[PDB]
């Protein structure tokens, strides 16, 4: 009943809450919104790709 | 000096302090302006005058719309910004106007050698419709095919009938 | 004798002794950090200038306050992404490459850096939670192969020879150990030895 | 957006500082207060009162319910179900 | 060819709206145009130093490049 | 300053000045394109100019249209 | 007999700078529609044309 | 080959079959439908079998030249 | 045959006088154009011609036979989608005389039919960025073809923007190739493959990931499709699939001849979020439709892994699951137009409105449906045991196919992590099967006189009324069996999947 | 007449239309000029042969 249910239903029931109620703050009807994240999407093209972990690191502090 | 490079400093500080929507299609209109004369004076002709043909009638039909959506809202608004940090901005981004990294291809001049094989020289128009409306037909075809859609889609859209 | 344990590790390329240059950390930690504060930073003084353009539209605040950033935001992701780049770089170095467990404490120690800068108002277990959670994940993807195996696919290995399209024939054994990728029909009994060792029914009983 | 953000306290407290800058008998209001009693308001006075009611809450009392409201109670409770936000522009939602 | 006519009607409106605005905006204009023409090279060392932070081959770069060249096709002969 | 989005404080706080910022932006390909094909001395890149402005043309009518019927909408009572 | 047809018709053979398919039958500039004969730059003989890459059909 | 129309057939006959239950009628209600039904999957399933003796005669073709190409590269 | 018929549709839609039977009569006449044009596409183009890719009107366009299966794709399941407005979906007309109230319907579906199936031809960049408008208009137009409806016509001005956007972008790619190379011809294009910055052309991608809804460019499409009518929705989450997915095939099968790492780690890292964001985004949603816009995102992950690795596995596992998640989609739409029938009726707390054109809005209106439809009710629970990938359904060998592909090209964390969303997603799949179910027991003998469907009257009280009428459930009793029993041919399937060449040959 | 071959000036200074995924990358990505810059060093090392 312990760290078996933190590493199982009711840990990830908390972190499924915690993700999934930020990305419900993200669908809203809104162009700047969407202009920006459009535009942002272009330093993939500019940035050299090894910077691609160190983005992925940058989003999940975003996340929290 | 290039007085163009002025023009577009001016543009850039109004773009940055507008507020209505009037200022809004006057930015687009500034905008052509220096197109059209540089299209004019440097590389072609012909896309100068195809320019001022076809986008004025469409900055009019543009103006006419803002008439009946004009709605109080940014008249009476108050906006911040500061004179500082709007002419900081422009220096900044007037520092990089090198689009292109090649120094070679943006230093070096080069000419061109004139023949006189051509003696049947007409106008790059006539070039460009004898292209238009032999090889690429299709492509004008199906650019008559996408007006019409035009034409249905607008009155689907607007008419309430 | 070594226990003989299960090796779950997908092929990699393993760079000779001798080879591998090391990459400076210090440079590499320098242009991750910098160029990260420039944007970050840069990028929150472009959002105040939106602001000051409008206050009154909700639909615009609602979408800049999505993608504000608090000062310690500002300052802790540069100086975790800094620490992770650096910390990469360094451990890649102390082991002639890089391993999973090498990004696992590099990721961690960054999260940890950083969530004890912008999470200042939280427990402490609670930011090492987080942080071994973060750093799990990036050895994982170290273990994985990144995003791709590239020239230890299996594609490859075919393309190389190094597959199975010829098929198998027992007659032929082989003293050098077949390909990750590669499946044989007898093996030496030599082999079998080194991977389990003798004892519970290998030559002996 | 286009929906409510009222509470009942916050009516409440936002209708006795408007209630505070009148002439009144007593400055300790709360729901049960009555305006003739406890405030002293004549007919012309309790008209003043509502209008200032009306412009803090940008809400418009109809003539039936402004004629025999009795109460500050009353007032809190037209307020909290017909205050609706006024509408924006085609730009303000949308952009 | 419509900026050659407009550009002193809108010069001359722009500086009695904003003469502060204008100025500062003007004053800028020149100040590169004099570095360009004089010869100052304010702005193509902004564009060295962008270039080498940017991980471009610079004009020193592509100059040492040849010295190696140099050096190295003079030692093949000698 | 354009790796910052320096271009997202110079569009307009309407609907409108977002569908002026799109022909602009469409812009700056014709022109491109105008400018390669002059160097090149080739018809094909005029022709590709002149598709794209036409075509542009048609999205900007399209847009216009959407935006014309949204703002009747909302003035939709019509008791006159 | 399964494994070996599936062997077959998975495997994928490697594509470089130096090998694939380009869908171009003909060289093109035999006729313009004016002015054919330039700074006679165009060094193509379409007399005496060598075959062309005649594509692959698996199923002939 | 009347087996395999004979499957089809009974394919179809199970799709009436299924929309019966869907409208909630008897499986008796207009007992055409199941020959309408029947019929119009044999036709699909005569087609099907066109596809499929089509398709083993081009896949027999092409892995002669595969493993032509295949014997090459083993060497 | 699409563009001659379509003017005398034009034209004979203008003529004669505006009822609710002749816009329905003239959308069965769209529906046999299709049929025509699906009869004459299959009598002159067959896969064994067309295996080494024949180009056509001065090169512009390229037909091979994997461009070709697509084609013949598209035509079906546009005859399964004009099926729903030309013939009754409920019955009733307080929701049907929707589907016939806007005459331009079937011509906008018509000439976006001509813009879906051109555009895997493209041989062009001029002809390219054509095309792509061609279609991109008319979705916007269908978007917008309820304007009397505010939510339509937002999701048509949200669409119009990003799609524009996007459309931007993929000009600004051919621009800059041409720029390069001088040549607007992709075959001429290919010769430089090597030389050109492949960058230029995963410009060209994002703008084609913007118009399928990846991540993350995500929050639109499911914006869009929530607002969107139930009838709309179901063609625009669809049908621009088809055609934009099967051209990114094209174009990554030219990437693939470079061997760009770099490239194919940046389309790695979007097809990662998308699967992050697919899964946990539809964790907490209550809107059935919001939730199928996450699956849409999730499924388009999956196709992408078998277009990123980009080999023989791939034109399989691409092929069989589009073909299958096409059919899915079309069964799951069908069924929730269908099921409004049985909707409770007022005679309270929230303040729940529901309108005309969105009758199924929320997740929890499918309750009861074990008890209301047992068979239908079934057929749901099939379709989404299908898109969970339960065996031997039709999804179970989508994401095998799909797997295979993936794992042979080394892809070893995207194949962890798809299998890892798929456990994710489960939860919300799950979820529609306990609302349609798990109450059976307790609510079986209930008084239930207050359905929509119950407003209907009745012919003598001596004959038998189905209640669902004939064609709409002859769809959902094929397609449903279909995913069922898909194990019998499967083989046979996957056979005729292998023939489908993309300049293989040998 | 020698002239250069410079984009318009519009192209590299207007605000809003100097803005697009491959505009930065030819302005910000050195990946470009990094292959094209190894076609231009094969010219010299070339000529000794
Ligand atoms: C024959 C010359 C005609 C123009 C002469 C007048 C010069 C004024 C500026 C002309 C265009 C320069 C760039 C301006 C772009 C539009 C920005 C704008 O909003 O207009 C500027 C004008 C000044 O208003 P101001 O009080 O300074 O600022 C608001 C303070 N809250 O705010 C206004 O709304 C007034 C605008 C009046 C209508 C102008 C319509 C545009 C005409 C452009 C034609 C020339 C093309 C541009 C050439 C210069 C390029 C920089
Ligand atoms: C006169 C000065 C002119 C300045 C011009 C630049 C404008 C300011 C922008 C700040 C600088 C960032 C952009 C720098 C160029 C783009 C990145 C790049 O190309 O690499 C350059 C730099 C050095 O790397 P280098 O090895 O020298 O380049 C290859 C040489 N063969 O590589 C770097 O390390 C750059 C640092 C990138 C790491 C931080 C970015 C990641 C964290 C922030 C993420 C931003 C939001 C995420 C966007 C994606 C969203 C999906
Ligand atoms: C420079 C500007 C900032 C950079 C923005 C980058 C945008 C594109 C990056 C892709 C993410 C697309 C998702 C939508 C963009 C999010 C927009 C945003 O930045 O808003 C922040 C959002 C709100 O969070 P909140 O803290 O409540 O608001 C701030 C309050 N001041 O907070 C969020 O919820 C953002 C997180 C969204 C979910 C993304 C998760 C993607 C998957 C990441 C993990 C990958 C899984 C595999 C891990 C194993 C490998 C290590
Ligand atoms: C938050 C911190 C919690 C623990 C973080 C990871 C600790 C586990 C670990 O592996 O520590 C090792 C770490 C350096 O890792 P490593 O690459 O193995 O060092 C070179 C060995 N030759 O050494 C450390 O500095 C930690
Ligand atoms: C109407 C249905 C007609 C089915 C025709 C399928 C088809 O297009 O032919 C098979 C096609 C290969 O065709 P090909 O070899 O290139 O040309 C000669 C073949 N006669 O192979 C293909 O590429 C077809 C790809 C799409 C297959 C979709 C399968 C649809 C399943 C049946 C639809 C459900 C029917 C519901 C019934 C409602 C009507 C009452
Ligand atoms: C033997 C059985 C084995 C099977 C078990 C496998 C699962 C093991 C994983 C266990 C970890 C989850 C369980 C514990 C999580 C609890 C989440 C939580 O409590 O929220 C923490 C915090 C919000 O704070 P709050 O919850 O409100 O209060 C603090 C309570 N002390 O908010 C947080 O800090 C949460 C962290 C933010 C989210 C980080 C996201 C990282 C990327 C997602 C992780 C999964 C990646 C999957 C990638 C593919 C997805 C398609
Ligand atoms: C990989 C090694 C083998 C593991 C096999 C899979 C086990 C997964 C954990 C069980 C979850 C479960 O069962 O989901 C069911 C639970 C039910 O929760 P409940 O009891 O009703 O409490 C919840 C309600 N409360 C607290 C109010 C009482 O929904 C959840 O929590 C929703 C979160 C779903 C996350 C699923 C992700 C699965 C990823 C699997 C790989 C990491
Ligand atoms: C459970 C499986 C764990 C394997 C053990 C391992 O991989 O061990 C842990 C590794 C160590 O790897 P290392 O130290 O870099 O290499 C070891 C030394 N070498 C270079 C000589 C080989 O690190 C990690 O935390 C990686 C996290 C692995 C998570 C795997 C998730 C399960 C996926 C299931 C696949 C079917
Ligand atoms: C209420 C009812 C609940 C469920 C009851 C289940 C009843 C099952 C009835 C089966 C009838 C039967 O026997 O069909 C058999 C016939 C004849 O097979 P054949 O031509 O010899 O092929 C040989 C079969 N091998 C390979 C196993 C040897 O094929 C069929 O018709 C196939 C069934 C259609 C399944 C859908 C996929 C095919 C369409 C392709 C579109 C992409
Ligand atoms: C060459 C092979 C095919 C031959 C037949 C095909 C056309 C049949 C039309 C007959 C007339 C008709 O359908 O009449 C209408 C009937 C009855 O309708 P009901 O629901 O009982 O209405 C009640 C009628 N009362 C009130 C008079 C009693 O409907 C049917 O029977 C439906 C069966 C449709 C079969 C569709 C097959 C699709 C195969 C798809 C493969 C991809």
């Amino acid at each position: 009943r312990g760290i078996l249910q933190l590493f199982g239903p009711l840990g990830l029931w908390k972190l499924s809450t915690f993700i999934s109620s930020k990305l419900n703050k993200l669908v809203f009807l809104n162009i700047g919104f969407i202009l920006e994240i459009i535009v942002l999407s272009w330093l993939l093209i500019v940035f050299k790709v090894s910077l691609l972990k160190y983005i992925l690191l940058l989003i999940i502090f975003i996340i929290l | 000096m290039n007085l163009e490079i002025l023009d577009l400093s001016i543009l850039g500080f109004y773009s940055l302090i507008s507020s209505n929507s009037f200022e809004s299609i006057a930015i687009l209109v500034a905008t052509i302006m220096p197109v059209i004369t540089e299209l004019w004076y440097n590389y072609s002709q012909l896309f100068a005058l195809l320019y001022t043909l076809i986008y004025v009638g469409a900055v009019v039909i543009l103006f006419v719309f803002i008439l009946s959506v004009i709605n109080e809202k940014e008249e009476y608004e108050y906006e911040y910004s500061g004179l500082f940090i709007l002419i900081l901005v422009l220096l900044l981004d007037d520092l990089d106007d090198n689009e292109s990294n090649d120094n070679d291809y943006n230093n070096v001049y080069i000419t061109d050698y004139a023949d006189w094989f051509n003696n049947y020289n007409e106008s790059d128009l006539s070039v460009i419709g004898n292209l238009l409306f032999t090889e690429y037909a299709l492509l004008l075809l199906i650019i008559s095919f996408i007006l019409l859609m035009s034409i249905i889609g607008l009155i689907l859209i607007v008419k309430k009938d | 004798e070594q226990f003989h344990l299960p090796q779950p590790f997908w092929p990699t390329t393993k760079t000779k002794e001798g080879e591998y240059v090391p990459k400076d950390s210090i440079r590499e930690a320098s242009k991750v950090f910098i160029g990260s504060g420039v944007l970050l930073g840069g990028m929150h003084f472009r959002r105040l200038m939106q602001y000051k353009k409008g206050s009154a539209r909700p639909g615009l605040a609602k979408y800049l306050n999505l993608f504000s950033l608090s000062k310690s935001q500002l300052i802790g992701f540069p100086v975790a992404l800094g620490a992770f780049s650096f910390l990469s770089h360094s451990f890649a170095n102390l082991q002639e490459g890089q391993t999973a467990t090498g990004e696992f404490a590099a990721s961690s120690i960054a999260s940890l850096i950083g969530l004890s800068i912008f999470r200042t108002k939280k427990p402490l277990s609670s930011n090492v939670a987080i942080a071994v959670g973060m750093g799990s994940l990036f050895g994982f993807l170290t273990w994985a192969g990144n995003f791709n195996l590239g020239d230890n696919s299996y594609r490859a290995a075919l393309e190389a020879g190094n597959g199975n399209e010829g098929g198998f024939d027992n007659k032929v054994i082989k003293t050098e150990r077949q390909g990750f990728w590669e499946g044989v029909y007898r093996r030496p009994l030599s082999q079998t030895v080194e991977d389990l060792g003798e004892g519970r029914g290998i030559i002996t009983q | 957006q286009s929906a409510s953000t009222l509470t009942k306290e916050d009516v409440l407290t936002r209708s006795v500082s408007v209630l505070r800058g009148f002439e009144v008998k007593t400055k300790d209001i709360d729901l049960q207060t009555t305006f003739v009693q406890d405030l002293g308001m004549d007919s012309l006075d309790l008209n003043d009162a509502l209008v200032a009611l009306e412009e803090e809450f940008d809400v418009v009392f109809d003539d039936k319910t402004a004629n025999e409201i009795k109460t500050v109670g009353e007032v809190v409770d037209f307020v909290l179900a017909n205050y609706l936000p006024t509408e924006q522009s085609i730009n303000h939602t949308i952009r | 060819p419509y900026l050659v006519a407009f550009r002193p009607a809108v010069l001359v409106f722009f500086f009695i709206r904003q003469p502060i605005g204008a100025g500062l905006l003007a004053g800028g204009f020149l100040f590169w145009q004099a570095d360009r023409h004089f010869n100052f090279g304010i702005r193509d060392n902004i564009h060295n130093f962008k270039q080498t932070i940017l991980g471009f081959p610079t004009q020193a770069s592509k100059w040492e490049t040849f010295k190696q060249v140099d050096a190295q096709k003079r030692a093949q002969l000698v | 300053m354009d790796l910052i989005l320096l271009m997202l404080v110079a569009v307009g706080l309407n609907i409108i000045d977002i569908y002026i910022m799109i022909e602009i932006l469409i812009m700056g390909c014709t022109v491109n394109t105008i400018y390669s094909a002059s160097l090149d001395n080739d018809m094909i890149g005029l022709i590709y100019s002149l598709i794209q402005i036409i075509i542009a043309g048609v999205e900007s009518a399209i847009g216009l249209s959407i935006l014309v019927n949204y703002n009747r909408i909302r003035n939709s009572e019509e008791i006159e | 007999s399964t494994a070996d047809l599936y062997g077959l018709i998975s495997f994928t053979p490697k594509r470089d700078i130096h090998h694939y398919v380009i869908r171009v039958d003909e060289v093109p500039g035999k006729h313009f529609p004016t002015n054919t004969t330039g700074n006679f730059g165009n060094t193509v003989d379409f007399e005496n044309l060598e075959p062309r890459r005649k594509p692959i059909n698996p199923y002939l | 080959m009347i087996a395999s129309l004979a499957g089809w057939g009974l394919f179809g006959v199970t799709v009436r079959a299924y929309q019966q239950g869907i409208r909630k009628v008897p499986f008796s209600y207009y007992p055409l439908g199941y020959v309408y039904s029947a019929l119009g999957w044999v036709a699909f399933g005569y087609g099907f079998n066109l596809w499929t003796e089509r398709n083993d005669k081009l896949l027999e073709k092409r892995v002669e030249k595969l493993k032509e190409s295949r014997n090459l590269r083993l060497s | 045959m699409l563009f001659t018929s379509l003017l005398l549709i034009i034209v004979y839609g203008s003529l004669v006088n505006k009822s609710h039977l002749l816009t329905k009569l003239i959308n069965r006449l769209g529906l046999i154009i299709i049929i025509y044009t699906l009869l004459i596409h299959l009598n002159i183009n067959t896969l064994e011609n067309l295996s080494i890719g024949i180009n056509m009107f001065n090169n512009l366009l390229l037909i091979n036979s994997f461009n070709n299966t697509i084609i013949e794709l598209i035509l079906i399941i546009c005859i399964l989608y004009v099926l729903l407005i030309s013939f009754n979906i409920t019955g009733l007309s307080i929701i049907d005389n929707l589907n016939y109230s806007k005459r331009t319907f079937i011509v906008i579906v018509l000439f976006n039919i001509i813009g879906l199936t051109l555009l895997p031809l493209v041989n062009d960049i001029m002809i390219l960025f054509i095309i792509i408008e061609l279609q991109s208009y008319s979705l916007y137009l269908l978007t917008a073809i309820f304007n009397e409806s505010h939510n339509s016509t937002k999701s048509a001005l949200y669409y119009f923007i990003v799609g524009s956007i996007a459309s931007f972008i993929i000009l600004d790619a051919t621009v800059s190739i041409y720029d390069d190379l001088g040549l607007t011809n992709i075959q001429y294009i290919l010769m430089y493959i090597d030389k050109l910055e492949i960058f230029d052309l995963l410009c060209l991608l994002f703008g084609l990931f913007i118009k399928i809804g990846l991540a993350p460019f995500y929050s639109y499409s499911i914006t869009i499709y929530s607002l969107s009518p139930t009838i709309i929705t179901n063609y625009i989450s669809l049908m621009p699939k088809l055609s934009i997915l099967t051209l990114i095939y094209i174009i990554m099968h030219y990437i693939n001849i470079v061997n760009n790492t770099d490239l194919n780690y940046v389309i790695s890292f979007l097809i990662l979020i998308s699967m992050f964001i697919g899964s946990f985004g539809g964790l907490n949603v209550i809107r059935i439709k919001t939730l199928l816009a996450y699956s849409s995102l999730l499924n388009v992950s999956y196709m992408l892994l078998a277009i990123l690795s980009n080999s023989n596995e791939s034109i399989i596992a691409y092929i069989y699951y589009i073909i299958q998640y096409s059919l899915t989609h079309i069964n799951i739409f069908s069924i929730i137009l269908v099921i409004s029938i049985y909707l409770p009726i007022m005679n309270n707390m929230l303040n729940v409105m529901i309108t005309k054109y969105s009758p199924i809005e929320y997740i929890n209106q499918l309750k009861n449906l074990f008890i209301n439809n047992i068979f239908i009710a079934i057929a749901l629970c099939i379709s989404i045991f299908s898109l969970i990938g339960i065996p031997p359904l039709t999804g179970f060998y989508g994401k095998y196919l799909v797997l295979i592909s993936g794992l042979n090209n080394g892809y070893v964390l995207l194949s962890i992590v798809l299998i890892i969303a798929s456990s994710i997603s489960t939860v919300y799949y799950a979820t529609i099967l306990k609302v349609l179910s798990f109450d059976t027991l307790s609510f079986k003998d209930i008084i239930s006189n207050n359905l929509i469907i119950n407003t209907s009257p009745e012919n003598n009280n001596n004959e038998i009324k189905p209640e669902i009428s004939n064609v709409i459930s002859y769809v959902i009793s094929s397609l449903t069996l279909i995913i069922l029993l898909i194990i019998i041919q499967y083989e046979n399937i996957v056979k005729g999947a292998y023939l489908v060449l993309l300049y293989n040959w040998v | 007449p020698y002239s250069n071959t410079r984009r318009p000036w519009v192209l590299r200074r207007h605000i809003i239309m100097k803005n697009s995924p491959t505009k930065w990358a030819r302005k910000y990505s050195s990946r470009r000029d990094e292959r094209e810059q190894e076609i231009k060093d094969d010219y010299i090392r070339g000529m000794g042969e």
